[PDB]
């Protein structure tokens, strides 16, 4: 009962971007915030899970499953290994999610994947990352999602799609208080707390050529291809 | 593409001295004014409040909101219809041109309505309304910076 | 896939939908598999159109306008379930009424006229096979879904035009019937997304959930997540070949060289419908 998948995002061109920043808040400041949010994933319940996957460039490792003091020397060794193409990929690292619930849910349990992305999103994988998100909303998995500086336009759509919460926090190194807060009940008691509201949600799609984000554009009648502003015959078939 | 290979450096060398667990994870200040922000009186100001206050009880403002509905809406349903084809004809611009007066006198006739109304208490919000005519109103002017490219 | 479709769903309203032989109005148990079928019509088919038009005491009156609302239909079914009914339906007139706003669709599409059809007889005031030459050049579908009976003019109607008929044995055969219209026959639109909760991008023109078209610039405005559930038929993923460590679940793809498990195997072609090692 109760797995929960933690999906952090490992970049590491952005982590070294604040790592000299001085913005006193650095990986090591943050993969220890999981690592207390997935100690304490591990004392509401007696028979609970956790897995951890770390989205690195062209990577996407599993973290944890490879008391507690077994639980977070692993983690610890795995930073440790994976830390030492500009854009993160997240959809490769939510693809992976949804393989271990499918699994550990044949060995029967409600799941939810918890994403803590740090960079900007990337809309070169969106036709990708739309296909993980109705392949969880089939089987009631939560995605929530907490975002550092700036809002990921994929990621409000992973919430509302499925049913998760989306919180941005105001402040890096209070990131712990959020994470226990909002993140840390479960599906059940989620019903009985207030929570911070869902404020906007950005609803756009890419173009088959471009892949930009487009308010306004043209559909085809029988292929529902979205492109630009250009309509002169169906591109694809 | 110089800041990428020493980011990618500096992050290299900082994954060697690690796990602190006992105080590095959180402070008692920045912890307890969290409290303060996801209470009902914090960042929650929609919680605070749940129904707009109208200006006064909702049912007489209301009525004219909703004539401001119907003096705005069936406007500019003839306004955009117009604007949506092109033509290239003068009956077309002539019609855009009988448009453009009255789509001008609906600023007026509204705007005054709006001092009007929102005048007794001004509690109300009557903006929202305002960005129609707006998009009205910079939509004869990228036409027109149009049509002077066109021509 | 499927194309576009400009669906009127025909109502009838005669005498003889008080009779029994169904739920014990024959009228309401019309509205109830209608307000399903309503539903499931367009979530297998994104950008349709919808209308609705009741014929009673020999003339149709348009209860809905054809618009892509699903919730639109919905509240109008439930404001009509206590109609009258008096008199004799017609059959010209709800076709004049379905071939007058039908004809100036575009044509790409794939105009259809559904008539649910209770009564035995069309009282009308002209002739019949003009509307099939008619409705033949118009290159509309019409299928008839009957009641208790098989009329001559609905046989003709149906393999002239290119539709369907058939005859209900029960409730439960009434439910398959309609089951099978839902599903579309193997140019380009501008419709306008909706960032922001719900508003409109054309105009600014703030209205409720609703994927409907705009109501005063006359733009679409469909929701593009809805969209994205209908790909990967097109460039689908391929079958894998098969003779421990996994890199899905972590406990054969021909195109990377990743190997799965027979778990995965089984939840990446049907559910996941990419592979997580080709998007790295
Ligand atoms: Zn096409
Ligand atoms: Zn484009
Ligand atoms: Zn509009
Ligand atoms: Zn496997
Ligand atoms: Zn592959």
């Amino acid at each position: 009962l109760n797995l929960l998948v933690i999906v952090v995002d490992a970049n590491p061109i952005w982590w070294g971007k604040q790592a000299l920043k001085e913005s006193q808040f650095t990986l090591s400041k943050c993969i220890d915030a999981v690592m207390v949010l997935g100690n304490s994933h591990l004392f509401m319940n007696r028979s609970n899970k956790l897995a951890v996957i770390a989205s690195h460039i062209q990577e996407s490792r599993f973290l944890y499953p490879g008391l507690l003091t077994s639980a977070n020397e692993v983690i610890v060794e795995e930073i440790k290994d994976l830390m030492t193409h500009t854009e993160t990929l997240l959809a490769g690292s939510l693809a992976k999610a949804l393989c271990y619930i499918h699994r550990m849910n044949k060995e029967v349990m409600k799941s939810r994947i918890l994403v803590i992305k740090a960079a900007e999103d990337s809309a070169l994988q969106y036709m990708n990352f739309m296909n993980v998100i109705f392949a969880a909303q089939k089987q009631n998995i939560l995605i929530d999602a907490c975002v550092l500086d700036s809002d990921s336009g994929l990621l409000q759509q992973a919430c509302d799609i499925t049913g998760g919460l989306y919180l941005k926090v105001p402040q890096m190194p209070s990131l712990l208080q959020y994470l226990l807060w909002v993140f840390l009940p479960d599906q059940d008691q989620r019903s009985q707390l207030i929570l911070p509201p869902p404020v906007h949600v950005d609803y756009r799609a890419a173009c088959f050529c471009h892949r930009n984000l487009i308010e306004i554009g043209y559909v085809c009648s029988v292929c529902l291809s979205i492109f630009c502003n250009f309509s002169p015959i169906c591109t694809t078939c | 593409s110089q800041d990428i290979i020493n980011s990618f450096q500096s992050i290299r060398q900082e994954m060697e001295a690690y796990t602190p667990k006992l105080t590095q994870v959180l402070s008692s200040s920045a912890a307890s004014s969290t409290i303060t922000a996801l209470s009902p009186g914090g960042a929650l100001m929609q919680g605070g409040t749940q129904q707009a206050i109208n200006q006064m009880v909702p049912n007489d403002i209301q009525s004219e909101l909703k004539h401001l509905y119907v003096a705005v809406g069936e406007l500019l349903r003839h306004f955009w219809s117009c604007f949506p084809v092109n033509t290239p004809f003068l009956e077309e611009k002539v019609v855009k041109m009988k448009s453009n007066l009255e789509r001008f006198q609906v600023t007026k006739l509204c705007p005054f309505q709006e001092k009007i109304r929102r005048q007794y208490l001004s509690t109300n919000l009557v903006s929202h309304i305002e960005e129609m005519l707006q998009t009205a109103y910079n939509k004869l002017h990228t036409w027109q910076s149009r049509r002077l490219m066109k021509k | 896939l499927g194309m576009m479709r400009h669906l009127y769903v025909v109502v009838d309203g005669s005498r003889t939908m008080e009779d029994q032989d169904l739920k014990p109005n024959r009228l309401t148990c019309t509205l109830k598999l209608l307000e399903y079928f309503v539903e499931e019509y367009f979530d297998q088919n994104p950008i349709s159109q919808i209308g609705i038009i009741v014929t009673k005491s020999k003339r149709a009156e348009k209860l809905t306008e054809l618009s892509g609302n699903p919730r639109k239909h919905i509240t109008s079914l439930k404001k009509a379930v206590d109609m009258t009914c008096h008199g004799e339906p017609s059959l010209y007139n709800s076709l004049s009424i379905a071939m007058q706003t039908l004809k100036h669709m575009p044509g790409h599409t794939s105009r259809e006229v559904l008539i649910i059809f209770s009564s035995l007889t069309t009282c009308d005031p002209s002739n019949i096979y003009d509307l099939i030459k008619t409705l033949k050049a118009a290159k509309i579908r019409v299928s008839v879904i009957g009641l208790s009976a098989e009329v001559r003019v609905c046989t003709v109607l149906a393999r002239e035009t290119g539709g369907t008929y058939h005859v209900i044995l029960d409730e439960s055969h009434y439910k398959e019937l309609l089951t099978h219209h839902v599903s579309p026959p193997p140019g380009n639109t501008e419709p306008g997304l909706t960032l922001g909760g719900y508003f409109c991008p054309q105009c600014r023109a703030k209205y409720c959930e609703l994927p409907v078209e705009c109501k005063i610039c006359g733009l679409t405005l469909v929701s593009a997540p809805h969209l994205a559930r209908s790909y990967h038929h097109l460039f689908p993923l391929d079958a894998f070949q098969e003779i421990r460590f996994c890199y899905g679940c972590q406990g054969v793809c021909a195109v990377c060289q990743n190997v799965f498990c027979v778990d995965c195997d089984v939840f990446v072609h049907d559910s996941l419908h990419c592979c997580p090692g080709c998007i790295h």
